[PDB]
């Protein structure tokens, strides 16, 4: 479940980059390179930590199931782990 | 044509 | 700094939970992934140059319109047979100051009367010349500041017997004779020297006794010389100046009534020889011929009146500078359309386009209508680039077919 | 208000009866008397004029409600009214007509 | 709360359309998950519209399904509502709540796509009054009014067509005295061919739900009175009806030409279903019906031929009996037989484009969608000709 | 057609309150609980713009249609375009 099963999931039906996050701010470790992950997820996840900190302020802990933002030519989920969120660009169709 | 339509059931009788 | 072991996290996979969760929930939000449903839903004459003035054109009209190419640019708005409002005297032009970014003229120069289409000479841009109402070119140098006409040539057979029609200048610096195609069938050309009476009558007729005249005989625009003396029924005759073909020989004909617009297509950018010798039509229509056409080449069409002048661009040998009936000048252009408006110059209501013709700069149309500014249509992108083959394609297509 | 003559199709709330019936028992080998033969396929043929009398009636209070628009036409449509009065006489006022 | 200023700003011109797409999408999103062959296919019904609506004709979609115009005849059941119901409907999301509402001001009688168009649709009302609708947006106002007329009609318009292409934009409308006009598809001012179906006998033919020949030939088959196929021409030597062929009785309520072959030739036949409790099979060649159905039990009022395999019908009943039948597989038995909601007189019955699935049509609102998933590639062409052939021995003493 | 708009909005089963918000980034007209969500709406005006920079700067080719927002405890199934971001929060089950 690593190496077939990596390309199976970074080039899926839909999935552009499955960029996650590594420790909650500064996205490393991918299925693809660093550029990618990095500035993408990290500013969509520093930008979207403003907004869940806006929604945040209405009610705290009512974090997110799995944030299917169904941007118009790729998607961009946001469901936060433990120790990262996820900030994953995947088309919508 | 209301006073018109009226001459004319008047002028039919 | 952040973190430091990146392998067995994704090799060792007790965290599936959470990776496979997240993805879990991906792949149920796949489940559907419904996008936009079905329900029908899908998902010229822009102010360029002008020729008017209080001193040049006060309420004047401009019923000629040259493309001098000496000092270019400058449409001179002249001042044919009219009484609309008296300001200087009998043939008044007015070449447009569009160098100079204008709406008034850059060289206004009167006359002993109205002239028929005047136009430049070479070597400088002051001794102009251009046939008058008597029957000569008139000429005038620009230089020494003469209002009226400085020395009209003699009017008799040497000149235009019969009236007059047009005037230009004959090939390049190195044989430019003063060209006139006038209103009796007869291209004259005398010397840039010499212009005291126009020696080479080459009459676009025999030597009978009658008035064969030509209807706005112009020569070939683009410099290709062919003075196509257009007479009241078609028979634009390819009048050069001496030879056996300087006349009705190979006459490049094909409008339907006086073959007026006499201008052929310019130099061959992308196209042919481009030798489409223009006779417009006084049946409100314009019949291109060619060098071996002689026919309807490209027709261009029109509903109203007869027409007056048509001169091709020289950025483009396709693109034109014709007229209509109706204000609109029907500009044609064999490539991209041989018969209708396709630069339509937007005159004053239905102006009487009395001229239209082109500078040698081209991608635009220097015309005279009935208002009394050289309205210049910028066709703008018809300059110096590949496809306009079409042209002379269609000319001879059409003339087949 | 009003009191005066209408131009309305009439036929309507009868003829399709009278086809209906008729034309039926017709096919139907059935018999229909004489006089309701003649004047129930002459009223059908007639339908037509009923029809354009229906659009006539229809074109009556679109004509009223134009006259009814503004200003100028119950100022200025002395023409229309003049024009209407033929129509409504030779349309509305037939006598057996 | 007051918000007037934001009545222009908010609900303006292209924000209803916004709106639309927000109720849309949002009606289409109620499909969330958690946040931690007689298969009988889908059936449709408005509570609102499509109530007890009384109807003969619908507008199905065979090409571009899941948006079927229900031009349903409106009854007096919503009298506080626009007299006229047309109702597309949504089957790849199965709903039937009044979203894709659709109205007129008079009884909208078999109001079918217009040429060339999805959103435009025509449509022909009680008396002739055709009216149309070009729903680029997601309006509903019928923006034509068709005169009415002595040359124009006053009676139900039965079955409009479509004749021609791009250039010939050609409609055909018909009263009951069979008067057509050919109206065209732009300028709804001069019907072309605005004549009278004269035919040898009563040339005021009381046509009932005429059939449309499959590649746009213009003998048409026109369903009548008793039966009465009469089979002619709009145009050419014989622009009036030519003639007659029937057998079959009472008016057509279902009468279908040639299917879309599968593998099989062209097979010049059709159909016709009626009063006489039947369908009855009929060809170019007959004169008298080629092969008279089973007369069940009950007025059989449509009929119709299915596109997959081209030599099956499907036909209901005056006691809701939906049999569809091949001849060449299932002769004197139905291939797929099912009734609808108890046992009322329904009135259409339209194929779905794809085959094997169906789109019923009852004569009172609700609409069925039965599945059938028994056919696939075959050359029934050679089945085709041998049952011909059992037929033209049988017939035989 | 504010008629047929509010119907199929509140009348959707399940939604608890949608936020129509414009630029002004006030709910005024919508179905939710407008003293509440308000300042609400406002604050998440600017944090949606903040969202819009992301998404439009990072990627450009990518607008904001539908963001079905799947929380932990509601389904704020937005319904946006360029004009507005209807914020639906509504019933799960």
């Amino acid at each position: 479940e690593v190496e077939e099963t990596l390309k199976r999931l970074q080039s899926q039906k839909g999935v552009q980059g499955i960029i996650v996050v590594n420790t909650e701010g500064i996205p490393i470790k991918s299925t693809m390179d660093n550029p990618t992950t990095t500035q993408y997820a990290s500013l969509m996840h520093s930008f979207i930590l403003k907004a869940r900190s806006t929604v945040r302020d209405i009610d705290p802990q009512n974090d997110l199931t799995f944030l299917r933002i169904r941007s118009k030519k790729n998607e961009i989920m946001v469901a936060p782990d433990k120790d990262y969120f996820l900030i994953v660009i995947q088309n919508p169709t | 044509v209301f006073l018109m339509k009226q001459q004319s059931l008047l002028a039919k009788q | 700094l952040t973190e430091e072991e990146k392998q067995q996290i994704l090799h060792s996979e007790e965290f599936l939970s959470f990776f496979d969760h997240s993805t879990r929930i991906v792949e149920r939000a796949l489940s559907e992934q419904i996008n936009i449903f079905f329900d029908y839903s899908g998902r010229k004459l822009s102010l360029n140059r002008q020729f008017f003035d209080e001193r040049w054109s006060k309420h004047r009209v401009v019923s000629c319109l040259d493309w001098s190419s000496q000092y270019p640019e400058l449409l001179v708005a002249s001042y044919n047979n009219n009484e609309d409002a008296p300001h200087e005297p009998d043939g008044v032009a007015l070449v447009w100051n569009m160098k100079y970014k204008k709406t008034t003229p850059e060289y206004v120069f009167h006359c002993q009367s109205a002239v028929m289409s005047a136009t430049f000479a070479k070597f400088h841009p002051n001794l102009v010349v251009g046939g008058t109402y008597s029957g000569q070119i008139v000429l005038w140098d620009n230089r020494s500041n003469k209002r009226t006409p400085v020395q009209r040539t003699p009017l008799s057979a040497a000149a235009h017997t019969h009236p007059v029609y047009c005037v230009n200048v004959v090939g390049t610096q190195n044989a430019h004779n003063l060209i006139s195609i006038s209103t009796d069938g007869k291209i004259c050309s005398w010397s840039l020297d010499m212009l005291s009476h126009p020696q080479d009558s080459m009459e676009l007729v025999h030597k009978q006794s009658k008035a064969v005249a030509v209807t706005s005989m112009s020569f070939p625009v683009g410099d290709v010389n062919n003075f196509v003396v257009g007479s009241e029924e078609g028979s634009v005759y390819t009048a050069c100046r001496h030879g056996s073909k300087a006349g009705i020989s190979e006459m490049f004909e094909g409008h339907q009534g006086p073959i007026t617009g006499i201008h052929c297509h310019a130099a061959v950018g992308a196209v042919d020889f481009s030798h489409l010798f223009v006779t417009s039509s006084f049946d409100w229509t314009v019949k291109l011929w060619s060098t071996k056409n002689n026919k309807p080449l490209y027709s261009f069409e029109d509903n109203a009146g007869y027409v007056y002048d048509v001169m091709w661009s020289p950025t483009h040998p396709a693109l034109f500078a014709c007229v209509d009936g109706m204000g609109r000048l029907d500009l044609w252009n064999l490539n991209n359309d041989t018969e209708v408006p396709t630069a339509s110059i937007s005159v004053e209501g239905n102006p009487a386009l009395n001229r239209v013709r082109w500078t040698h700069s081209g991608r635009e149309i220097a015309v005279g209508d009935s208002e009394g500014q050289i309205v210049i249509y910028d066709v703008g992108e018809q300059i110096a680039v590949p496809r306009n083959d079409e042209w002379a394609r269609f000319g001879r297509t059409l003339a087949e077919i | 208000t009003g009191n005066v003559l209408k131009l309305k199709v009439n036929f309507l709330p009868e003829i399709i009866t009278l086809s209906k019936e008729v034309r039926n028992l017709k096919w139907l080998g059935f018999r229909v008397p004489l006089a309701i033969v003649n004047k129930a396929h002459q009223a059908n043929q007639l339908y037509p004029f009923a029809i354009s009398l229906i659009e006539s009636v229809r074109t009556y209070e679109r004509t009223c409600e134009k006259v009814e628009e503004r200003n100028t036409i119950s100022l200025l449509v002395a023409g229309l009214k003049k024009e209407v009065q033929a129509l409504i006489a030779e349309g509305i006022a037939l006598v057996w007509e």
